[PDB]
């Protein structure tokens, strides 16, 4: 959806 | 990467592949990088140093293979190329080996979030994991120092962080390693980063987040006993990153 740093 | 396993970008959705175009028709791989925010990718200066003509580089995100497309990939042009002032190379190390690439799509946009494209987190001011932590490196570099080609499939491997005391021992790298670098190796010197892996990330979990702790920079040989891989210590460059992003 939107960037969430470090999420695979 | 020497050893390691083959993977897909789903597993490293912030890895960026940087290529260079040639007046002739071919595009060749240069180095890896990581997506920090929608428009910025961070890599290493030594990758651009010899040919700092931003117009000839192409950046691809969401890429699991080297010269064949992946569905979901995005192609960008380098709008800005920031190399480090104070970058130095000696007979082994690279100092202040960090660079920033602002990317622009042919449509004027930066990266979009997908199942194959994600940003990696930055650490807080001089905050690193402790030696012993297992971190993972990813890239398309050589699988054997003797090879003269790169793999077509993305690879990853896990390495552990070692202290500066260990890395600066005379039979390791002595004072060629500074406080702005970090060293990581496999206990049994079986896996490591290598040529073609420059610029890509050393990711570790810090305070609960997958953090970019280092950038592949140099090493003597690949997977050589008492020759750990050295990386740029991101946590020490935060001010520099900030002043530009
Ligand atoms: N042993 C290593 N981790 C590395 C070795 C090299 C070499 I040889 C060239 C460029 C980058 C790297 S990283």
């Amino acid at each position: 959806l939107k960037f969430q740093c470090g999420q695979k | 990467i020497i050893g390691g396993e083959f993977t897909t970008i789903e597993n490293q959705p912030w890895f960026a592949a940087i290529y260079r175009r040639h007046r002739g028709g071919s595009v060749t791989y240069v180095c890896g990088g990581s997506l920090m925010s929608p428009c910025w990718v961070i890599s290493a200066t030594h990758c651009f140093i010899d040919y700092p003509k931003k117009e000839d580089y192409i950046v691809y995100l969401g890429r699991s293979r080297l010269n064949s497309n992946t569905q979901g990939e995005m192609k960008f042009e380098v709008e800005n190329l920031i190399l480090h002032k104070d970058y130095s190379a000696d007979t082994l190390a690279h100092h202040n080996d960090i660079a920033l690439l602002k990317i622009r799509s042919k449509e004027g946009r930066c990266a979009q979030p997908s199942r194959t494209i994600q940003t990696i987190c930055l650490p807080s001011m001089y905050n690193d994991p402790q030696f012993g932590t297992s971190c993972e490196i990813t890239g398309f570099g050589k699988e054997a120092s003797t090879d003269y080609l790169y793999p077509e499939q993305l690879k990853m491997t896990v390495v552990k962080l070692i202290s500066h005391r260990e890395c600066q021992q005379p039979h390791y790298y002595g004072s060629e390693v500074t406080t702005k670098m970090l060293c990581a190796a496999d206990p049994q010197w079986k896996t490591d980063a290598c040529q073609g892996d420059s610029g890509g990330p050393l990711v570790c979990s810090l305070q609960g987040r997958m953090t970019l702790t280092g950038i592949v920079s140099w090493g003597r040989g690949c997977a050589l006993k008492d020759k750990p891989g050295v990386y740029t210590r991101v946590s020490h460059f935060l001010p520099w990153i900030r002043s530009h992003t």
